[PDB]
DNA sequence: AATAATAGTTTTTAGTTTATTGGG
DNA sequence: CTAATAAACTAAAAACTATTATTATG
């Protein structure tokens, strides 16, 4: 869907480490922030799977103090924080996996920054 | 402590010297030794520096 | 803080850049090449924070966003790294310009409006606070666009508008067997005589690599001088001199060049687990007892007065000893932000202490966690050079005073006079060895060697540039200007068989 | 529906490491 | 019959811009 196609576009645009990549990535992140914030239950599951895939992708791929990845990562963090504001216990499968993902986010370059 | 040396004049003259430091800001003679708070000992205070890569879960270097 | 400097470099790609009245002299292309390499090295040494770009015209192959034909940009506005130096040194040399001609175009029509447009766009791309707009062309003929009157008119209109926007273009005189005349196509399209057959545009200093470093208008510290207890003066304390050294070892992994996290850790010898800040006591075992204490009161003993200045009084400058010198002198400038109206007061006190030659002795505390020392304040007036530019700022030269325990003892020395003939002998010696002082002529040869080594290894040179040891006298001219004075003074003072040693 | 501390960059910097003499 | 001593060496704390939530208003 729209979430998936934006996931693919942002999965592409980070191919290069450059300011334009970070700009496009954070712009698309804001777009998805205002998009998937709408209360959904069918697009919610699609958002769940795309979020899992692309969160792994950015954690293992952005993963750099370069601002074209750092600003996008922190925007992702803000969006997921305001998203757990409204998702309930649906993280029950995502709970431990994203716990490990996030603590590894910290222990990696995010510790250096 | 003086500076027993030789001032030199170009390549044809040199005279020994005993230099002295008139103005010499006084320092602290003893630093605050980091003793334990349980046994009051530096010996209980052992330290190390860990060079580990700032990423990859702090890969040891 | 003030803005940065934008240095724009742009050379022609034609046969004029590749030719000379004498090919032994490096062609305009290659001459521009050592100019840009030298200014890149100088910027790396001094101001390796601003942004520098490389772009070409005349090349029949172009590469730019606007797609202006024959306008090919090489490097964006960038800090000069070793990558740029090496990728410009390949074309350095008369063989390198042939490689340039092969893999890069050379010789084609172009419009100055095109390069003005692309450079304006490139400057539009930057995202930093900016102060200097400097564009440095590289060409050896003024006419080629005055030939096309429409081209000349639109180019000068664009350049005038750009300089209205602050875009400041500087002409570079370039060698041409036909000349590079001014006031023909120049002095009317450049914001600021000889036909400039030569290439003198201060290019000598542009090739003069600078081993200097200073920050951009950085404030050291601003303090507030309390007069007695309530009347306070805002003052800016600054230096015209500050110690410099080689950059500290930037630790990095020998297998990734990645700076390895250097985290230290004190831990319990009893357990091996980390020592908390509570677990550690400050100790100084005087005599037989271990005095246990902590950090807060330790610094509360280190600190004794608030950040500021506490005036002691006024005294004529004669009341200080020449050997009395604690730490290197600083400068004080009036500050009109925290206390306004202290500029009138500063001028009044400056003049009045000039009249009576009374120094302002003051109890001074720069910040917290530091003892209040005693400082002498002498009026440091404004000194105007030939062009009336202040070479000595108006204000106060602040001189620092040691303490009784801060002065070591001197064993008693004999004062055994010398005959006036010996005095005249060394007077002649020194008059022969007399010259003026200038601190820009003195350096640390060890530091210069460090800089040159770091460059040449980053430049991948076969040999480092050699630092000049100006801290050693020239023995030839030395003995030339001494002659018989040395041994004459010897026999006057020292026995011929008795050297000053042994 | 606006303003106001406020952390993020440099700048020394007091203890720290080397050793080099000066005794003993 | 072993001995300070700058020096280069770290830390290390503070000043220097410098944005940026934040009531007040609705």
């Amino acid at each position: 869907c729209s979430l998936l196609r934006l996931q693919e576009t942002l999965s592409a645009a980070d191919r290069c480490g450059a300011a334009l990549a970070g700009h496009q990535l954070i712009r698309g992140l804001g777009q998805e922030c205002v998009l998937s914030s709408s209360p959904a239950v069918l697009a919610l599951q699609t958002s769940l799977v795309f979020s899992r895939d692309f969160g792994l992708l950015v954690f293992v791929r952005k993963s750099l103090n370069s601002i074209e990845f750092r600003e996008c990562r922190e925007e992702i963090l803000k969006f997921l924080c305001i998203f757990l504001e409204k998702m309930g216990q649906k993280i029950a499968p995502y709970s431990v996996e994203i716990k490990n993902t996030c603590t590894s986010v910290y222990t990696k370059d995010r510790a250096a920054k | 402590i003086h500076w027993p040396c030789r001032l030199t004049i170009g390549s044809n003259l040199s005279i020994r010297i005993a230099a002295y430091k008139s103005i010499l800001q006084e320092r602290v003679k003893k630093t605050w030794t980091v003793v334990d708070a349980k046994t009051l000992k530096k010996e209980d205070i052992q330290k190390e520096t860990v060079y580990c890569l700032n990423d990859d879960d702090e890969t040891e270097v | 803080y003030s803005g940065r400097d934008s240095l724009i470099f742009l050379v022609d790609a034609s046969k004029a850049m590749f030719e000379s009245q004498s090919e032994d002299e490096l062609t305009p292309f290659d001459m521009s090449i050592q100019c840009i390499q030298s200014v890149y090295i100088s910027k790396i040494i001094s101001s390796d924070r601003d942004l520098l770009a490389v772009v070409f015209y005349g090349t029949e192959k172009d590469k730019n966003s606007v797609n202006f034909k024959n306008i090919y940009v090489l490097q964006e506005l960038d800090n000069p790294g070793a990558k740029r130096i090496l990728e410009l040194d390949q074309f350095k040399g008369q063989q390198g310009q042939k490689r340039f001609q092969d893999m890069m175009g050379h010789g084609s029509d172009y419009s100055l409006s095109e390069v003005l447009w692309v450079c304006a766009n490139l400057f539009s791309d930057v995202q930093f606070k900016m102060s200097h707009k400097r564009i440095m062309l590289f060409t050896n003929e003024d006419n080629p666009h005055g030939n096309d009157s429409a081209k000349a008119s639109r180019a000068r209109t664009k350049a005038g508008d750009l300089r209205d926007t602050g875009i400041f273009l500087d002409l570079m005189h370039l060698k041409k067997p036909g000349g590079f005349d001014i006031s023909l196509f120049y002095r009317d399209i450049i914001s600021i005589l000889r036909v400039h057959f030569e290439e003198s545009s201060k290019l000598e200093d542009l090739l003069r690599k600078v081993r200097a470093k200073e920050t951009r208008k950085r404030a050291l510290s601003r303090l507030k001088l309390k007069l007695n207890k309530d009347i306070v003066i805002s003052v800016g304390i600054y230096n015209l001199v500050q110690k410099a050294l080689k950059p500290p070892p930037i630790k990095l992994y020998r297998e990734t060049n990645e700076p390895v996290k250097t985290k230290t850790r004190t831990f319990n010898t009893s357990t091996g687990g980390l020592l908390l800040p509570s677990d550690t006591k400050r100790s100084q075992i005087y005599g037989s007892r271990q005095i246990i204490l902590e950090k807060e009161e330790t610094e509360e003993l280190k600190r004794f007065d608030d950040p500021g200045l506490m005036l002691m009084g006024f005294k004529p400058l004669v009341l200080l000893k020449k050997h009395h010198y604690l730490r290197p002198s600083l400068f004080v400038y009036p500050e009109e932000s925290l206390v306004i109206g202290s500029s009138t007061l500063f001028s009044a006190l400056l003049i009045k202490c000039l009249e009576k030659e009374v120094a302002a002795l003051c109890r001074y505390t720069p910040r917290r966690n530091i003892p209040p020392y005693f400082v002498a304040l002498v009026p440091q007036e404004e000194e105007l050079d030939d062009q009336k530019i202040q070479v000595t700022p108006p204000g106060f030269q602040l001189v620092f005073l040691p303490f009784a325990d801060d002065k070591r003892k001197m064993p008693f020395t004999e004062k055994i006079m010398a005959t006036p003939e010996q005095v005249g002998k060394m007077k002649a010696i020194v008059e022969k060895l007399r010259f003026t002082y200038r601190s820009d002529s003195f350096e640390n040869p060890v530091l210069q060697q460090h800089f040159r080594n770091l460059e040449a290894l980053a430049l991948d040179l076969m040999e480092p540039e050699q630092a000049v040891d100006l801290t050693l006298p020239k023995v030839e001219a030395m003995n030339k200007r001494l002659g018989s004075l040395v041994d004459e003074f010897k026999e006057l003072v020292y026995p011929p068989d008795y050297n000053p040693e042994g």
